[PDB]
C-alpha cells in the first residue's frame, strides 16, 4: 500500500478521460484500490488534492451518474458510488474548507442506487453538527448562497438544507450559539454578516420564486421556521415602528395562503406551519391570523395530514394569546366551519380530531361546541358502515366532553365555571353505554368496548353525573338474540351484562327496580345459554342484584315481593329446578350441564341461605350423582366444591336418611 | 318569542319573491336565515316552517334567469338559496317536498352554472343517499345528460385545449367560451386611460365545465347502487363512453400554447381519473363489455399514469386505487406486453414531493401484485426489471418495513419463474439471481449494524413493539428467500455453460458472498433474543439459554442452516472453515 500511495498519479491514467468496456473496469479497480488504501490509512487521501479533484470529475461527470442511476442488474461495478462516495468523504473530513466538494456528495442521495449510502447521510446529520465549528457553519451557509453552478439543480440545493444545513443550525440553536452563528441582528438587511439577512435578501428573492421546485421551497421554509422559532429577535425586534424582513419573509410564505388548485399539499402547509409561527412569536394583525387559522380549518385532505395537524398545534394556543378575543373568533370559525361544512364527512372529522387535540384551549368556549360535538358524535357513531377511526373519534369526542367536566369539577374545588347542560350528559352516557355494548367483534373493538366501560365507570361518579337518565330498553333487543343460535354477538351480551352490574352498584333502589323491569327478559333469556363466559357475567350481573334484594324465603308462592323481580325470580327458580330436575334424570350426562344451573343457584344463595331448602332432595341427589360421577369418572371439581359450600349449613333441613348419606357417604 | 321569530324568517322567505325588495336586503336576510336553522328546527313547527318555505324556495329558484357572473348579488342570493336548502336536515319532514326538490334540482343540472350544479349535485347525492326514492323518468334523463357530456367531451376538449381563443381585453366574455372561474377587470370608458374601473368573475356552463364531470360517475354509481335492476341496460351504454374518455390526450401542442392553463389541465386530468374510479367499479359487473374494449384501456390508464400532475397527489392515489382494483380482474393480462412502461417509477410515482413520500408503498404494492399474478408470462428482460425495482426497494429506507418484506417476498417468488425463463432463453438468470444473493446479504449487514443496534438501545433491563414484529418478519422473510435463491443458483444453468450439472461447486466470489451471509446472517438472527413483556418493556433474554421456547425461532434457524445443508460438500467446508470461530463466537452470545 505504501509502494501505491508514493504514486498517486498512476490511477490518474486509469480514472476515464468495445475499448470503453475495458476502461470503465480499469476505473473500477483503482476506485476500489484507492479505497482500500483509504480505508488503511485515513490520512494519506487529504493532502493528495489532484487525485481527489480528479475523483470528483469522476463523480460529478453526467455519463457516471447516468451509468449508475441505468445500470442492468447484472452490471459489475455496482460498488463503485460507494466507494468513490466513502473516498471523497474520507477527503472531506479532515478538509472543511471543501464544501464544494462536500455538497457534490448528495448526488448519492437524488437518485436511487443499489448501494446502502447510510454512511453519508449519518456522517452529514450527525458528524458536521457536532464537528464544524460556528465559522464553519457559516461558511456552509455563505457557500449555498453563492452556490452559482448550472449543474447544480434545485433538488441538489433541497438535499443541501435537508440533509446540512438544517441539522447543523438545529444543533447550534440547541447548544446556544445562535447568537455567534447568526452574527448580527442586522434590523435593516443590508450587514452581509448577517444570515438571517442575507437569507432572506437573496435566498427568499421574489424574482427567484418563480421556477421553484416544491422540495427546495419546503425545505427553506423549514429552515426559515428554524429561524422563526429559535431566533425571533434577528427577526423582527418588537421594539422598532417596522421591519421590511418580517413582511418579506412573510411574503415568501404568502403564495401559500392563495387558493390555486393545483399546488403539492406539503409545500402549501408548510408555508402555512412557518405562518403560524411566525404568529405565535409575532404580533401579526388579527385579519391575517384568522385567514391562517381559517385555511387550515378547510384542511381536511388526507395526503397533508401531519403539517396540518403540526400548524394547527401551533396555532390554536396562540389565538386566545394574541388578540383580545382570541376565544370568541375560535368558536365563531369552529361553528361556522362545522356548521356550514359537515355536509362532507373528511371535514367534519377534520375539525373534531382538531377539537379533540387541543380540548384545554376550547375550555372556556365549551358551552358553545359541545352541542356540535354530541350531535356529531352521535352521527359519526351511528351512521351505516362506521370505519373503526371514525368509531374511536366519536369515543374521543365524549372523553373530550368527560374531561372537561373533569376540569369543571377540579375548578369548583360565571359563564365560564358553570356546569355543562344535563342532556349533554344524558346523550354522552347513553352513546357510551350503546357503543360500548354494540363495538365488541363477534368472533379489535375489543379494546374500544374496554375503554368506553372505563369512560362509562369515570361519567358515574358520586361527583361526575351521578343520577344521570339512562335508556336501557334496547338492551331488550341486545339480551334476546342470545335465545337465537345462528350468530350472536357473545362479546355484546359480555359487555352488557357487566355494564348492566355496574348500573346496578351506580344507581338507587327505585332507580334499579324501575330501570330493570324489562330487562328481566333478556336476563332469564342468557341464563339458558351454553356458553360459560355469558353464564359467568350474568351469575354476577344476578349476585349483585339479590344481593341488592334477596330472594323470598319460606317458599312464599310470590317468586318476589316486587312486582319488576316477580318474573326474573320466577325464571330463575324454574331454571334451577329444571336443571337439577334434569341432571337426576339425565341417563349419562357431564356435571358441566349443571354448569349454569350451579351458578345460578349460587347467586339466588348469596343473601338468601335458606333458598336451597325449596330443592334440598332433588340437589342432595344431584349432589350424590356429581360426587359418583367425580369419583368413577375439570369443571366437576368446582361443581362439587360449590355444591358442598351450598347445602354445608343446610343439615338440620334435609332429612336424616339425606343427612346421614351426606356426611358418612359423600 | 320562538313563533315570532319563525314568522318573520316566514316573511323574509315571502320578501325572497318580491320584486320590490332590493338585492342586497334579501341577501341579508337570506344571510340572517341561514344561520338560524338551528333554532327553527327544534320546534314542531319547523314542519309547517318547510311547508311553507320550500315551495317558496323552489319556485324563486325556478323563476330566476341562470346567472353566469360571481359577484353578481343575484347569483349570491341563488347560491345561499341552494345551499340553505343543501344545509335543511333530512329527517322524515324532508320526504313530502324531496320529489319535488329532486325534480327542481335535475332541471337544473340541464341548464345552471357550475356552482349551482355541483350544489344541486350535491343536495341530489344527500337526498338520495338519506331517503332512496323509487325510479323515475327524471333519474334516466339524467343518465342521457351524463351520456351526453360524455359525448360532448371531445368538443370541449377541442374548444379549451386545442383552439383555445383570447378574450377581448376589457370585455366581458359570454360563459361558453371559459373553462372556470376566470376573473376579470374591466375599465367603464375605453376612451381614456383613466377610467372608472370594474371587476368580474365569470362562471362556466355547467353542461362545459369539467368539475361537474368530475362530479358526476360518483351519481352514476350511487344510482346504480340503488336502481340495480331497472339501469342496467342503460350503465352498459358508458362502457365505450368510459374508454373513449380515459384515451382522451391533449397534444403536446397545445400544453405548449401562450394559452394553456394549467389549473383546466388539472380538472380535466381529474375528470378522467374519475372515470377510471367508475371503471374500476363497474369492471367486474359488466367484464365481458369491458374485456372487448381493454385494448384502449391499457392505453389510456398508461397515459392518465404518464399525464397526471405532481403537484396532484389525491389524484395520483386515487388513480393507483383504480388501478389496484382494475389489475385484480383478468384485465391484468393485458398489461402484459406493456409493462416494460410500467415499472419506470416515474410513470408509476412521478416527481411529486408528496407523491414520493406518501404513495410509493401503494405504488410498489399495486405493482407487487401485478407481478406475483402475472409472473409466469413476463419475458426475462421483464422480470430482470422488477427484480431491480424491487432490489432497489429492499435497501430503501425511507420506505415501511412492510414494503421491504413485501418486496423481499416478490423477490423470492420471482426466484423460480426467474429459473424457469433462464432455462428457456439460455440466458443470464444465475448472475440475477446472484445479484438478488447479494442484495439479500447487504439487508442482513443492515439489519445487523442499524436497525438491531437501535433495537438494543431501546431495550432495558427487566411502536417499538412495531419496530420488533417487523424486524423479525423482515430477518424471517430474508431467511426464506436466501434459501430460495440459494436453490435456484444451484439449479440453473450457468451463461454459455455446456449443460447443467445436478450440483457444481461454486466459485471462489459465490463462496465469498456466502461467507459474508454466514456473518451477517448470525447478528442478524439476534432479534429473537428481544422479548416483548406486557408491560410494554422489550428486554433482551438471558444469553445462557440454548431452551428456546418459540417454534418461529426453530424454524427459522433451521432454515438457515437449509441454506448450506444443499450445498456442494466443498463449498460448505469452505465457508464453515472460515465461519466457525465466528459461528462459535456468536453462539456463545446468543446460544439460540
Amino acid at each position: 500500500r505504501d509502494v501505491l500511495a508514493a504514486n498517486p498519479n498512476r490511477f490518474i491514467t486509469l480514472l476515464l478521460p468495445s475499448t470503453s468496456t475495458m476502461r470503465l473496469d480499469l476505473q473500477f479497480q483503482a476506485i476500489k484500490i484507492i479505497s482500500i488504501i483509504v480505508k488503511n490509512d485515513d490520512s494519506w487521501l487529504a493532502s493528495q488534492h489532484s487525485l481527489v479533484s480528479q475523483l470528483r470529475r469522476v463523480w460529478v461527470s453526467e455519463n457516471f451518474q447516468e451509468r449508475h442511476r441505468k445500470e442492468n442488474m447484472a452490471a459489475t461495478n455496482w460498488k463503485e458510488p460507494k466507494l468513490l462516495a466513502y473516498c471523497l468523504l474520507n477527503y472531506c473530513k479532515r478538509n472543511y474548507g471543501d464544501i464544494e466538494l462536500l455538497f457534490q456528495l448528495l448526488r448519492a442521495f437524488t437518485g436511487r442506487f443499489l448501494c446502502n449510502m447510510t454512511f453519508l447521510k449519518e456522517y452529514m446529520e450527525e458528524e458536521i453538527p457536532k464537528n464544524y465549528s460556528i465559522a464553519q457553519k457559516r461558511a456552509l451557509f455563505f457557500r449555498f448562497v453563492d452556490f452559482n453552478d448550472p449543474n447544480f439543480g434545485d433538488e441538489l440545493k433541497a438535499k443541501v438544507l435537508q440533509h446540512i444545513l438544517n441539522p447543523a443550525f438545529l444543533y447550534s440553536f440547541e447548544k446556544g450559539e445562535g447568537e455567534q452563528l447568526l452574527g448580527p441582528p442586522n434590523p435593516e438587511g443590508d450587514n452581509p454578516e448577517s444570515i438571517t439577512s442575507v437569507f432572506i435578501t437573496k435566498v427568499l428573492d421574489p424574482e427567484k420564486q418563480a421556477d421553484m421546485l416544491d422540495s427546495l421551497r419546503i425545505y427553506l421554509l423549514q429552515y426559515a421556521t428554524l429561524l422563526v422559532e429559535h431566533a425571533p429577535h434577528h427577526i423582527h425586534d418588537n421594539n422598532k415602528n417596522r421591519n421590511s424582513k418580517l413582511r418579506r419573509l412573510m411574503t415568501f410564505a404568502w403564495p401559500c395562503l392563495l387558493s390555486k388548485a393545483c399546488v403539492d399539499p406539503a409545500c402549501k402547509y408548510s408555508g402555512h406551519l412557518l405562518l403560524a409561527h411566525i404568529i405565535a412569536k409575532f404580533a401579526i394583525h388579527k385579519k391575517i391570523v384568522l385567514q391562517v387559522f381559517h385555511s387550515l380549518l378547510k384542511a381536511h385532505a388526507m395526503e397533508a395530514r401531519a403539517i396540518v395537524r403540526q400548524a394547527m398545534a401551533i396555532l390554536t394556543p396562540a389565538v386566545p394569546a394574541r388578540m383580545e378575543d382570541g376565544h370568541q373568533m375560535l368558536t365563531h370559525w369552529t361553528r361556522k366551519i362545522i356548521v356550514e361544512e359537515g355536509h362532507t364527512v373528511p371535514q367534519l372529522v377534520h375539525i373534531l380530531h382538531l377539537i379533540v387535540q387541543h380540548f384545554k384551549v376550547y375550555y372556556p368556549v365549551r358551552h358553545h361546541l359541545v352541542q356540535h360535538m354530541v350531535s356529531a358524535m352521535q352521527r359519526l357513531g351511528f351512521t351505516p358502515s362506521v370505519t373503526i377511526e371514525q368509531r374511536r373519534l366519536a369515543v374521543d369526542l365524549s372523553e373530550v366532553v368527560i374531561k372537561w367536566e373533569l376540569q369543571r369539577i377540579k375548578d369548583q374545588q360565571s359563564l365560564l365555571a358553570k356546569p355543562i347542560d344535563k342532556q349533554h350528559t344524558d346523550t354522552v352516557v347513553n352513546f357510551l353505554i350503546r357503543v360500548a355494548c354494540q363495538v365488541n367483534d363477534n368472533t379489535p373493538g375489543e379494546v374500544l368496548s374496554r375503554r368506553c366501560v372505563n369512560l362509562l365507570k369515570t361519567a358515574l361518579r358520586p361527583d361526575m353525573w351521578p343520577k344521570s337518565e339512562l335508556k336501557l330498553q334496547w338492551f331488550d333487543k341486545l339480551l334476546m338474540t342470545v335465545e337465537q343460535p345462528n350468530q350472536v354477538n357473545y362479546g355484546n351480551i359480555c359487555t352488557g351484562l357487566e355494564v348492566l352490574s355496574f348500573l346496578l352498584t351506580v344507581l338507587q333502589s327505585p332507580a334499579i327496580l324501575s330501570s330493570f323491569k324489562p330487562l328481566q327478559r333478556g336476563i332469564a333469556a342468557c341464563m339458558t345459554c351454553g356458553n360459560t363466559k355469558v353464564l359467568r357475567a350474568v351469575h354476577s350481573l344476578l349476585s349483585r342484584l339479590m344481593s341488592i334484594f334477596p330472594t323470598e324465603p319460606s317458599t312464599s308462592s310470590v317468586a318476589s315481593k316486587y312486582e319488576e323481580l316477580e318474573c326474573l325470580y320466577a325464571a330463575v327458580g324454574k331454571v334451577i329446578y329444571e336443571g337439577l330436575t334434569n341432571y337426576e334424570k339425565a341417563t349419562n350426562a357431564n356435571p358441566s350441564q349443571l354448569f349454569g344451573t350451579l351458578m345460578i343457584l349460587k347467586s339466588a344463595c348469596s343473601n338468601n341461605p335458606s333458598y336451597i331448602d325449596r330443592l334440598i332432595s332433588v340437589f342432595m341427589r344431584s349432589l350424590q350423582k356429581m360426587v359418583r360421577e367425580h369419583l368413577n369418572p375439570s369443571g366437576t371439581s368446582e361443581l362439587v366444591m360449590l355444591s358442598l359450600e351450598l347445602v354445608k349449613t343446610r343439615l338440620a333441613v334435609m332429612s336424616m336418611e339425606m343427612r346421614k348419606n351426606f356426611i358418612q357417604a359423600i | 318569542d320562538q313563533t315570532t321569530l319563525m314568522k318573520k324568517y316566514l316573511q323574509f322567505v315571502a320578501a325572497l319573491t318580491d320584486v320590490n325588495t332590493p338585492d342586497e336586503t334579501k341577501l341579508k336576510m337570506m344571510q340572517e336565515v341561514s344561520e338560524n336553522f338551528e333554532n327553527v328546527t327544534s320546534s314542531p313547527q319547523y314542519s309547517t316552517f318547510l311547508e311553507h318555505i320550500i315551495p317558496r324556495f323552489l319556485t324563486f329558484l325556478q323563476d330566476g334567469e341562470v346567472q353566469f357572473l360571481q359577484e353578481k348579488p343575484a347569483q349570491q342570493l341563488r347560491k345561499l338559496v341552494l345551499e340553505i336548502i343543501h344545509r335543511i336536515p333530512t329527517n322524515e319532514h324532508l320526504r313530502p317536498h324531496t320529489k319535488n326538490v329532486l325534480s327542481v334540482m335535475f332541471r337544473f343540472l340541464e341548464t345552471e352554472n357550475e356552482e349551482n350544479v355541483l350544489i344541486c349535485l350535491r343536495i341530489i347525492i344527500e337526498l338520495h343517499k338519506q331517503f332512496r326514492p323509487p325510479i323515475t323518468q327524471e333519474i334516466h334523463h339524467f343518465l342521457d345528460f351524463v351520456k351526453q357530456i360524455y359525448k360532448e367531451l371531445p368538443k370541449v376538449v377541442n374548444r379549451y385545449f386545442e383552439n383555445p381563443q383570447v378574450i377581448p381585453e376589457n370585455t366581458v366574455p359570454p360563459p361558453e367560451m371559459v373553462g372556470m372561474i376566470t376573473t376579470i377587470a374591466v375599465k367603464v370608458n375605453p376612451e381614456r386611460e383613466d377610467s372608472e374601473t370594474r371587476t368580474h368573475s365569470i362562471i362556466p356552463r355547467g353542461s362545459l365545465s369539467l368539475k361537474v364531470l368530475a362530479e358526476l360517475p360518483i351519481i352514476v354509481v350511487l344510482m346504480y347502487q340503488l336502481y340495480k335492476l331497472n339501469i342496467h341496460n342503460v350503465v352498459a351504454e358508458f362502457v365505450p363512453l368510459i374508454m373513449n374518455t380515459i384515451a382522451i390526450q391533449v397534444s403536446a401542442q397545445a400544453r405548449q400554447h401562450k394559452l394553456y392553463n394549467k389549473e383546466l389541465y388539472a380538472d380535466f386530468i381529474a375528470a378522467q381519473i374519475k372515470t377510471l374510479s367508475f371503471l374500476a367499479y363497474i369492471i367486474r359487473i359488466y367484464q365481458e363489455l369491458v374485456t372487448k374494449y381493454s385494448q384502449q384501456m391499457v392505453k389510456g390508464m398508461l397515459q392518465l399514469l404518464s399525464n397526471c400532475p405532481a403537484e396532484t397527489a389525491h389524484l395520483r392515489k386515487e388513480l393507483l386505487i383504480a388501478a389496484k382494483h382494475i389489475l385484480t380482474t383478468e384485465l391484468r393480462n393485458q398489461f402484459i406486453p406493456c409493462m416494460d412502461k410500467l415499472f419506470d417509477e416515474s410513470i408509476l410515482i412521478g416527481s411529486g414531493y408528496t407523491a414520493r413520500e406518501t404513495l410509493r408503498p401503494l405504488a410498489y404494492s399495486t405493482l407487487a401484485d401485478l407481478v406475483h399474478h402475472v409472473r409466469q408470462h413476463l419475458p426475462l428482460s421483464d422480470l430482470s426489471l422488477a427484480v431491480q425495482l424491487f432490489a432497489k426497494n429492499i435497501d430503501d429506507e425511507s420506505l415501511p418495513s412492510s414494503i421491504q418484506t413485501m418486496s423481499c417476498k416478490l423477490l423470492l417468488n420471482l426466484v423460480d419463474c426467474i429459473r424457469s425463463k433462464s432455462e428457456q432463453e439460455s440466458g443470464n438468470g444465475r448472475d440475477v439471481l446472484m445479484r438478488m444473493l447479494e442484495v439479500f446479504v447487504l439487508k442482513f449487514h443492515t439489519i445487523a449494524r442499524y436497525q438491531l443496534s437501535a433495537i438494543f438501545k431501546k431495550c432495558k433491563p427487566q411502536k417499538q413493539t412495531f419496530q420488533v414484529t417487523d424486524c423479525r418478519s423482515l430477518v424471517k422473510t430474508l431467511v426464506c428467500g436466501v434459501k430460495t435463491i440459494t436453490w435456484g443458483i444451484t439449479s440453473c444453468k450457468a451463461p454459455g455453460e455446456a449443460q447443467f450439472i445436478p450440483n457444481k461447486q461454486l466459485q471462489p466470489k459465490e463462496t465469498q458472498i456466502y461467507i459474508k451471509l454466514v456473518k451477517y446472517a448470525m447478528q442478524a438472527l439476534d432479534i429473537y433474543q428481544v422479548q416483548i413483556a406486557g408491560n410494554g418493556q422489550t428486554y433482551i433474554r438471558v444469553a445462557n439459554c440454548q431452551t428456546v421456547r418459540m417454534k418461529e425461532e426453530k424454524e427459522v434457524l433451521e432454515h438457515f442452516a437449509g441454506v448450506f445443508t444443499m450445498m456442494n460438500p466443498l463449498t460448505f467446508k469452505e465457508i464453515f472453515q472460515t465461519t466457525v470461530p465466528y459461528m462459535v463466537e456468536r453462539i456463545s452470545k446468543n446460544y439460540a
